[PDB]
């Protein structure tokens, strides 16, 4: 039809022109043949023209362009927040068999008694990763393709990445639909939110540090508070480590306490307050606030434990 | 409250269209006949402008038959998912 | 519904006047013909009116 051929024209509109071919060569639909005839050297639109052509004169599915979707995404995979999960089992279960087949019909059985127009793609990948991709509708609508749902899995592991698009109206379905196809009990939502997928598998599976143990000049200036500058240095040292830090860009803090400091003691009520840090790589700044005169040499614990606590999004009461 | 000229408009038009589908048979007696149908179609409009109606809103009737078609699968998708909620 | 009665008897006080046996066929042919036209639109525009508002009850519940 002709919503398939407008899908396909935008999702090649969206794809830049230099990585092209090799996203076309990935998605391995069209023959091989038939990609020489294209001359690339022309004009962008007269290209996604010509591909508009040669994929509407052979049968294309919807299937198809949501493998085209999946694999751009997975190229990209820093245009959308991504947020995780943690799943719990009982004690009383043994280890589960796992399996691509009942996994996969689970699934797809799930929503396909939840609701009754739904899409479905799944796209399995190497370090052991399943992309599913959500186009969502119900009873009375067409599943809709331009507000997709995008879920990571890692096979036999609690934790899962989701796209937070637009399953704030269904994130319970997906949760009961991922708790279920997957064998496990109970699944909670962690206070952790970025824009790097590779930071948060990072943090997640705390794999950032691996340094492992084994074996196998103007003498005429003189410097004053040297002892001091040598023990900030060690201090700095030791708590933030040697490590490349992951990169994060946002933190938020509430706070429920008490203002103590003549003024307002006879108050009894907390000061209500909200912070925020931005910045394009935190954990590197905080690293260089003590060297540079701005902080005490011993940070405070609420902005040392971001990796350690594995949490973004922190509630202090007195 | 008179009616909205919409209606009114929709209504000459398909008087016009039957009185032309009528006049396509006739053979005899052909320009006093539309004269006078003529004549009665403007009588019936001046008698429906001079007459009285609590009012009433829509759209135009061009769109009939897609919205009950429409509305017709929407009525069977939602019988049927409510009755595989019901069982389950 | 008001204006159906009126237009009903517009038939009979049209008929007093008119005697041609051709001209008396296509009166009785074309009232025929807008009457089941307005009867028809009426029932349309009713049965329109309900099913719209069962559609928005039925989304109503299954959501």
């Amino acid at each position: 039809d002709e919503t398939v051929a407008e899908f396909i024209k935008r999702t090649i509109l969206k794809i830049p022109m230099n990585e092209l071919t090799t996203i076309l060569k990935a998605w391995d639909f069209l023959s091989e043949n038939q990609l020489q005839t294209v001359n690339f050297r022309q004009r962008k639109e007269s290209v996604v023209q010509h591909l508009i052509h040669l994929c509407e004169e052979k049968r294309a599915s919807i299937s198809d362009a949501a493998l085209l979707d999946i694999i751009y995404m997975q190229f990209h995979q820093h245009q959308k927040v991504w947020e995780v999960f943690q799943m719990s089992k009982g004690p009383g279960e043994d280890v589960d068999l796992f399996d691509m087949k009942q996994f996969k019909n689970s699934f797809k059985k799930i929503l396909q008694r939840a609701l009754k127009n739904v899409t479905v793609s799944f796209r399995e990948t190497e370090e052991n990763a399943v992309w599913i991709r959500i186009a969502w509708g119900t009873q009375y609508t067409k599943p809709n393709q331009y507000k997709p749902t995008y879920v990571v899995y890692y096979s036999q592991t609690p934790y899962a990445f989701t796209s937070s698009s637009m399953l704030r109206r269904n994130t319970p379905l997906l949760g009961q639909a991922l708790t279920i196809a997957s064998k496990h009990h109970q699944i909670v939502k962690m206070d952790l939110r970025s824009r790097y997928l590779d930071s948060l598998k990072a943090i997640v599976f705390k794999q950032y540090n691996q340094t492992f143990e084994t074996h196998n000049m103007d003498s005429r200036i003189i410097h004053e508070n040297i002892v001091e500058k040598e023990r900030v240095q060690r201090i700095t040292q030791e708590t933030f480590g040697d490590y490349p830090q992951p990169q994060l860009e946002f933190a938020q803090y509430k706070l429920e306490t008490k203002f103590k400091s003549s003024i307002l003691a006879e108050r009894e009520e907390p000061l209500r307050c909200l912070i925020k840090f931005s910045s394009p790589h935190l954990l590197e700044a905080l690293k260089s606030l003590a060297p540079a005169g701005i902080a005490d040499a011993p940070l405070s614990p609420l902005l040392t434990c971001i990796p350690n606590k594995r949490m973004n999004y922190f509630k202090i009461r007195d | 409250q008179p009616l909205s000229k919409s209606t009114r408009d929709h209504l000459q038009t398909m008087m016009e269209s039957v009185i032309m589908t009528i006049l396509s048979n006739s053979i005899k007696e052909k320009e006093e006949i539309q004269y006078h149908l003529n004549f009665l179609k403007k009588r019936l409009l001046q008698q429906c402008e001079t007459l009285k109606v609590p009012p009433k809103k829509m759209e135009d009737l061009t769109n009939v038959s897609s919205l009950l078609n429409m509305e017709r699968a929407r009525d069977k998708a939602n019988e049927e998912g409510l009755a595989l909620l019901q069982e389950e | 519904n008001i204006v159906l009665p009126e237009f009903e008897k517009t038939h009979l006080e049209h008929q007093q006047r008119i005697e041609s046996k051709v001209c008396k066929a296509a009166i009785a042919t074309f009232y025929v013909n807008v009457k089941e036209q307005f009867i028809k639109m009426l029932k349309e525009s009713q049965m329109l009116t309900n099913l719209k508002r069962k559609n928005a009850k039925m989304i109503s519940d299954i959501e």
